[PDB]
């Protein structure tokens, strides 16, 4: 054994752990404005003078990377600055972060004047004239940058943002970013902004206040300024000027939200049409039949050749084959089944394991160690019974979250327990936890399987193994009477040679109220036979009274349903799967001590609220047999979500529910009255909720939607190619287009100026430019785009070759998106196929030639017999330059990769000779065409290739000579080139003349009109892909491997010239769009989800909303996003008034119609009293109850009515989880969230619009009740969804993790802890070492001592002494925290 | 709390008390022995 | 964008060295020794 | 030396180097130079004094 290295401490009292309270989207960040103040004290350290007296000026200061910090972490950077010319280097190890030139200077760097402003212009001001902390910081929040309270800089500013009030507290990395701050204010918003490139970063301290003294509480505020004429940002003695930004995909904080259709379900015997219905579809039940004759046949087949009567149970067989011939070659059999798993016609099971399983056992050799060989066969293949179609019909994750929820909602404890008895033949914990149990966050679960063995399959489960006989009853521990509130008998009672003894014991071990699930095979019992035959022991099983065990092993369904009948047990559920298995749920009936009490909860008015809180009151002081009836006789009522908050406030005991759908209830409605014979029959089984719809009793439940669902595609007339995450083109798909209301999305701004006059074309086929490869691949953003396609729904091609309004046939270039199925392309970008073109020939001319003859005569100038040069001639602008420069009769020299682009190119121009081609490979063709052009040079120099190739291009140049860079990838010099207006940016001028469409276009638009009559312009060689395709077609473009146009073919062409376009439909995914010429009402719109969801309608096509509140305009934040609305053209109105009379209700339908027909009513008006249920009267348990019964009523009676009911598109009414889950104190907003959810059901069964939202918390815009609340740019993303679904409602919640146990939780923290101990020591691995050896005999050494000590108070409630802590163990230490 | 480092660079002589010129004072005697195998670690003294 | 002034910085001569950027403020001594089609277009200019 | 490989195993190649001064070498005399490379991009500068 380069210059400064800095260290930053980011430990729990070192200066700087300020700098942890700077996270974009939960990632703790170094301030981009971090790295300036790192170079500014590394150039004054360089000089010797104090950092705090030297005027730096930094220029073009590119950050490359993000230093992310880490707690109690430290973080070396290394700066490097070059002496004399001041280029820096903040570079963490070997990785830039940052880059630019710093430069001191002792003169005035600064500006502008902003330095000697004293006072804050924002003095008088009105409250709702002001942004104040609060509200500049939820702004940048919603867009993701999290600030702490070091990084709260501004402290006030004025509705433009123009002026604010910056804090100064003498750290100079918050100061900056403040000052930052200011410009990313100045740029509403929606996006993440990712700073890039900071032109100017003036700092000169000797102008700025010194630090405040020690020890400050209160620091001064500097006026700051923000400039738009010349984008500096100035406060105090800094100024930052033209920043740079990149979009940036927000990531999500939290796991994927967990969305459910919140539906009623029937108990007993579903019909196909309901959600508790087994899910056999038509495949399924051919599957069945196909497996039942393989199995029927295949026992023939045994029972034949078994010759040396090695087959045990015969007689069982006998029996078996006997009925399925009652009831009814195996190289048929086989042939039928290896069709249909061999078959991939979409409709395919997901896998067929009884068929598989079955092969195996008939498949096997008749010979000695047959059943002991085979029994093993089909143990290790156990696992195609448990996942099989068949098998899984019954355990579709509908009907277990059913069944797993639906006892948890009556057991009255605060931890389920389950009992899976037999768990190594039929397993359900495999089924129960990962769909059902694994959703809980109310109620905890502990679940205990047990059998004769150690189950091998659930090790990974968080289960608890027991051990005894299953089998054999009288032997089952005395430890287990109530000790189940469940109990799972799958695959269990079919094994018991006695069941009346086996359910009489069994039914021991459920607590009083419990529950028992029973899985047996009912339907079909020769099916899987076979397989049991062969893998039980003792097959044989006393009968009954309700007949005989078939074989000696199966009751039929009708004999399962009656045997459970016999024995004094209420049927709660029964789901007949009627291929195979059945489930039934049964619990021991209930024999009430004292009269049940009714109270009749149907009126809305809440004239009942007084005689509820007097019995409600009474139910600590009651028989525990007392129960409190909550009964409801009519559609609208709340009973439901209201009994669940006050369930959180009296307990599940004795608070019961009963609702009677009067628009579904069937012929015969139920009479729920007093002592009536319906009511008794529900007394008797003492389910918490009782709800009759659709003509049997059922309950709500929420039925998780897969992840697939969100991306489903359905049929649509007009779609459009996107991509679901950006920067991959292996996400693209086809999203649904804004034009099915005729507009297109992204009129907002300078889209507004233009008013282009446009036709509507049906594009047939789409031309795929390199320029849409390089945007979707993420090789640049979509911020690099003319400004006019920001708001665009997307910005993925440009040319086409469809159809115009008229039927002719028309070829152009149109602003993105072009890669639709329908375009409204401006009438100066239009040529006319001639009648000697297909479609397919014209998608590959406008694009390809138009950039050609802009390079060539329009930019470059050539005139007649001048020599140009042409990259990559090969490609599709390349070919096209070659013709275009041919026609001028030019000398040519291109560049050709291979010899195959150098035959097609020779081919394809005759005029090309060997002479004039060279290679793209080397930088060797400047000497030959130096050479070829005499010292002359080339006058036009058509360049894509980049660095040494590019230097060389321009070297060619002759004395007039002009150089045409196109190519995409420019290096960062280069870019900052462009910035500072040094060089012009020639690659997406195509794409700017396109949204002017000016005098300079239509030179372009007459040059290849021209082109195309003197025959100039001919098509290109393509390749047309499919729709389906577009991945593979963006990757061939990508690629690059061969010479053509790649055209997406869309439509197929028809025979006939002049023809209307057929309308057809193609899959697409949903995109919510909102109609631009209609008006849409947003009650409650004036607050935080509600400006928020109205942004997101805006930039979705709506341009005219009403929105409403209280008392209008109140804040500066509401004042400064209306104002915000009203600049990006959007007509806003805001009405100061609450619809709660037929008055207001018209008024604010008065000025909806007056702006334009209504087109979406949306109510997010909440307004909330939680107060306890015992202590509110009915003026207060009715505050709630406005906004969500009066208000969605007067809604919807004005939407049902003309002329809103044929012009409405959307009626959303955002609600909460608290009618899924309920709530402690919320009893009366329940009510109300319970009665909206009805209104909403009503009117989809009307068939009007209809769209619920069922949120639980939103962040934006912490842990209550175990959910963490969602980022509202995920909202707004399941939002989508919600509203482009069949389902009204739908609930949105994130869990904090998938729920474990309660013992399994409980050890998970015990391992976290005893492992935080072993760090502590330096074991990786705590469970390795000895648990009897003390920590002295490991080397514990005063330091550490109390490094235990500390971690074990911060970790739990241990206070252990240094003394004891060298002589005590790890089994010690585990002993202890469990005490 | 703590110490705070310093610096010495002093040497001394002994001498047979019958041979010396002069006597600041008299070795009586002077041992040394070891702390062992505590358990507060090894920096760290041992009273016994 | 013309620029005609003569101290050029280092870089600004090392673009017209890399042909990046035209030097222009030597044209019209570089007119004047073609005496081409350029340089009679402003003759007349200046003679009109 | 900055790589640590021997500089007679290194191809290097400078662009646009520009020579600012005349360093005047003086017999029997010693002349210090220093040389700074800048890590990632390569900007070199010899500078005396
Ligand atoms: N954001 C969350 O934490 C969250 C969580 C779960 C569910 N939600 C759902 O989202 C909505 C709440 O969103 P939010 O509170 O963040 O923003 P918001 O819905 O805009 O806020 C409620 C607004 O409703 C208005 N309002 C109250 N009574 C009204 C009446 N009679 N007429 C007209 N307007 C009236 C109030 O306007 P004034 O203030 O001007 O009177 C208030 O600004 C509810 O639908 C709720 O179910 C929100």
């Amino acid at each position: 054994y380069s210059d400064n290295v800095i260290d930053i401490d980011l430990s729990e009292d070192s200066p700087e752990n300020y700098l942890l309270e700077h996270a974009v989207d939960g990632r703790m960040l170094f301030p981009a404005t971090g790295t300036l103040v790192l170079a500014w004290k590394t150039l004054a350290k360089l000089k010797g003078v104090e950092f705090e007296q030297l005027g730096v000026q930094m220029t073009n200061v590119q950050i490359h990377q993000a230093l992310f910090l880490n707690p109690g972490g430290k973080t070396t950077v290394s700066v490097s600055v070059m002496p004399i010319t001041g280029e820096f280097q903040v570079r963490d190890g070997e990785s830039l972060i940052s880059s630019g030139v710093i430069t001191s200077s002792e003169g005035r760097l600064l500006e502008t004047d902003q330095h000697m402003k004293k006072g804050s212009v924002l003095d008088g001001k009105p409250d709702k004239e002001l942004l104040f902390t609060k509200e500049i910081y939820r702004e940048f929040l919603l867009r993701g940058y999290e600030y702490g309270a070091a990084f709260q800089g501004i402290q006030r500013a004025s509705l433009d943002a123009t002026d604010t009030d910056i804090r100064w507290d003498g750290r100079w990395i918050s100061y900056l970013d403040t000052v930052l701050q200011m410009y990313l204010l100045s740029k509403p918003g929606t996006h993440q902004a990712l700073p890039t490139l900071l032109e100017s970063v003036t700092i000169d301290p000797r102008v700025h206040p010194a630090q405040p003294p020690e020890g400050t509480t209160e620091f001064q505020v500097l006026p700051g300024k923000w400039d738009p004429v010349l984008q500096i940002a100035a406060a105090g003695g800094v100024e930052i000027r033209s920043c740079h930004s990149i979009r940036a995909s927000r990531r999500l904080n939290h796991d994927p939200p967990i969305l459910e259709d919140f539906a009623f379900a029937p108990y007993v015997d579903p019909r196909p049409s309901d959600r508790s219905a087994a899910a056999v579809t038509p495949a399924l039940r051919d599957y069945a039949d196909a497996c039942f004759e393989f199995s029927r046949q295949g026992m023939k087949r045994w029972l034949e050749n078994d010759k040396n009567n090695v087959l045990p149970n015969k007689e069982e067989i006998k029996e078996a084959l006997a009925m399925a011939n009652k009831h009814a070659n195996f190289a048929s059999a086989k042939a039928t089944l290896e069709a249909l798993v061999n078959n991939k016609n979409g409709h395919r099971l997901p896998n067929h394991g009884l068929f598989e399983m079955l092969d195996i056992a008939f498949s096997e050799p008749l010979e000695g160690d047959y059943w002991d060989r085979l029994r093993m066969k089909l143990h290790d293949v156990r696992t195609y019974l448990w996942d099989d179609p068949i098998i899984a019909a019954l355990e579709s994750p509908d009907i277990v979250k059913l069944v797993m929820e639906t006892v948890s909602d009556n057991v009255n404890q605060q931890v389920m327990e389950i009992l899976e008895v037999g768990a190594a033949r039929g397993p359900y914990y495999r089924q129960a936890i990962p769909k059902a149990l694994e959703y809980f966050s109310i109620k905890d679960w502990q679940y205990t399987v047990a059998d004769q063995g150690f189950v091998e399959d659930a090790a990974e489960f968080p289960v608890k193994m027991m051990q005894f006989d299953p089998l054999d009853p009288a032997n089952f521990p005395a430890e287990l009477t109530e000790s189940c509130d469940l109990l799972v008998l799958k695959w269990n009672l079919q094994m018991q040679v006695d069941l009346d003894a086996a359910i009489t014991e069994f039914s021991k071990m459920i607590k009083p109220g419990g529950f028992l699930l029973v899985l047996e095979n009912g339907t079909r019992l020769s099916t899987f036979f076979p397989i049991k035959a062969i893998v039980s022991a003792s097959l044989g099983g006393k009968g009954g009274p309700e007949g005989d065990r078939a074989m000696g092993c199966f009751y039929t369904d009708a004999q399962w349903s009656a045997l459970f009948a016999r024995h004094g047990f209420e049927q709660i559920m029964h789901i007949p799967d009627g291929i195979a298995v059945s489930m039934f749920l049964l619990r021991k009936p209930f024999e009430p001590s004292v009269a049940p009490i009714i109270i009749n909860v149907d009126d809305l008015e809440c004239s009942w609220l007084e005689e509820v809180q007097a019995r409600c009151a009474e139910l600590q002081d009651s028989h525990k047999d007392s129960r409190l009836w909550l009964v409801a006789n009519t559609e609208l009522s709340g009973v439901l979500g209201f009994l669940r908050s006050l369930v959180w406030e009296f307990g599940s005991e004795k608070l019961r529910c009963i609702q009677i759908d009067d628009a579904t209830a069937g012929p015969n409605p139920p009479k729920i009255s007093a002592d009536s014979a319906d009511f008794k029959e529900l007394v008797r089984k003492d389910l918490a909720y009782n709800v009759f719809k659709n003509g049997k009793w059922g309950t709500y439940r929420g039925f998780v939607i897969s992840d697939a669902d969100r991306q489903k595609e359905r049929p649509s007339e007009y779609v459009y190619a996107d991509w679901l995450s950006a920067g991959d083109m292996s996400s693209l798909r086809w999203f649904d287009s804004p034009l099915k209301t005729g507009h297109n999305n992204g009129m907002l701004g300078s889209k507004m100026a233009h008013k282009l006059e446009t036709e509507t074309c049906s594009v047939y086929y789409a031309g795929l430019n390199l320029r849409d490869i390089i945007l979707a691949n993420g090789t640049i953003q979509r911020d690099i785009l003319p400004e006019e396609t920001f708001f665009k729904e997307g910005v993925l091609g440009v040319e086409f070759s469809g159809r115009n309004s008229s039927g002719k046939r028309v070829m152009g270039l149109c602003p993105p998106p072009a890669l639709a199925t329908t375009v409204k392309c401006p009438v100066s970008s239009l040529w006319s196929v001639p009648d000697q073109w297909t479609l397919e020939e014209a998608a590959t001319v406008p694009l390809a030639y138009a950039t050609a003859y802009y390079c060539l005569v329009s930019e470059g100038g050539v005139q007649k017999g001048a020599t140009v040069f042409i990259h990559a001639g090969a490609s599709v602008v390349g070919q096209a330059s070659i013709a275009v420069a041919l026609s001028y009769n030019c000398e040519i020299f291109t560049l050709t990769k291979n010899s195959d682009e150098t035959a097609l190119l020779k081919s394809m121009y005759p005029q090309l000779n060997d002479r004039n081609f060279c290679s793209s490979e080397d930088c060797s063709f400047e000497k030959y065409i130096r050479k070829e052009t005499k010292g002359s040079g080339v006058d036009v120099v058509i360049n894509t290739l980049r660095g040494k190739f590019l230097k060389a291009s321009r070297r060619l140049l002759s004395k007039k000579g002009k150089f045409v860079d196109i190519g995409f990838k420019v290096d960062s010099n280069t870019q900052i080139a462009y910035y500072t207006r040094e060089h012009p940016d020639l690659r997406f001028q195509l794409d700017a003349l396109l949204e002017s469409q000016g005098p300079e276009w239509t030179r372009l638009f007459d040059l290849v009109q021209a082109g195309i009559h003197s025959g100039v312009v001919k098509p290109l060689k393509r390749a047309v892909y499919s729709m389906d395709k577009i991945v593979d077609a963006f990757k061939t473009v990508e690629a690059e491997r061969e010479a053509g146009k790649i055209v997406i073919k869309i439509r197929d062409e028809e025979r006939q010239k002049v023809c209307p376009t057929p309308r057809t439909s193609f899959p697409a995914i949903h995109r919510t769009c909102f109609h631009p010429d209609k008006s849409h009402i947003l009650v409650g719109g004036m607050g935080g989800m509600g400006l928020e969801t109205a942004h997101w309608m805006v930039l979705r096509g709506a341009k005219k909303l009403i929105l409403t509140s209280r008392y209008g305009i109140t804040t500066g934040y509401q004042a400064r996003k209306i104002a915000f609305f009203k600049q990006l053209g959007v007509e806003v109105e805001v009405l100061a008034l609450s619809v709660n009379t037929r008055k207001a209700a018209d008024k604010v339908f008065e000025h909806a119609l007056k702006m334009g027909p209504v087109g979406g009513i949306f109510n997010m008006a909440m307004v909330l009293y939680n107060d306890d249920f015992l202590k509110m009267n009915r003026e207060q348990f009715l505050k709630p109850l406005e906004s969500k019964i009066t208000m969605t009523m007067l809604l919807d009676d004005k939407s049902r009515e003309k002329p809103v009911r044929d012009t409405l598109d959307h009626f959303v009414m955002f609600s909460s989880l608290i009618v899924s889950g309920g709530h402690l104190g919320q009893a009366n907003y329940a009510f109300g969230s319970t009665v909206l959810e009805k209104i909403c059901e009503r009117r989809k069964r009307d068939g009007l619009p209809v769209t619920t939202p069922q949120w639980a918390s939103i962040a934006d815009v912490t842990i209550i009740c175990r959910k963490y609340p969602q980022r509202f740019f995920n909202v707004l993303s399941v939002f989508d969804f919600m509203m482009s679904s069949d389902n009204v409602v739908t609930i949105s919640y994130v869990l904090v993790e998938k729920s474990m146990g309660v013992a399994a939780g409980e050890e998970s923290m015990v391992d976290q802890v005893l492992r935080a101990v072993g760090k502590v020591l330096g074991i990786k691995d705590v469970s390795s070492v000895d648990g009897d050896k003390e920590f002295i005999d490991m080397g514990v050494d005063s330091l550490m001592s109390v490094e235990i000590k500390q971690a074990l108070e911060r970790d739990a409630g241990l206070v252990i002494s240094t003394k004891d802590t060298q002589l005590m163990t790890f089994n010690t230490l585990r002993s202890m925290v469990k005490g | 709390d703590g110490f705070v480092r310093g610096e010495v660079a002093s040497a001394i002589l002994l001498k047979k008390a019958d041979t010396a010129k002069r006597v600041y004072c008299t070795l009586v005697g002077s041992m040394l022995n070891n702390d062992g195998n505590q358990t507060n670690g090894i920096l760290y003294p041992n009273s016994e």
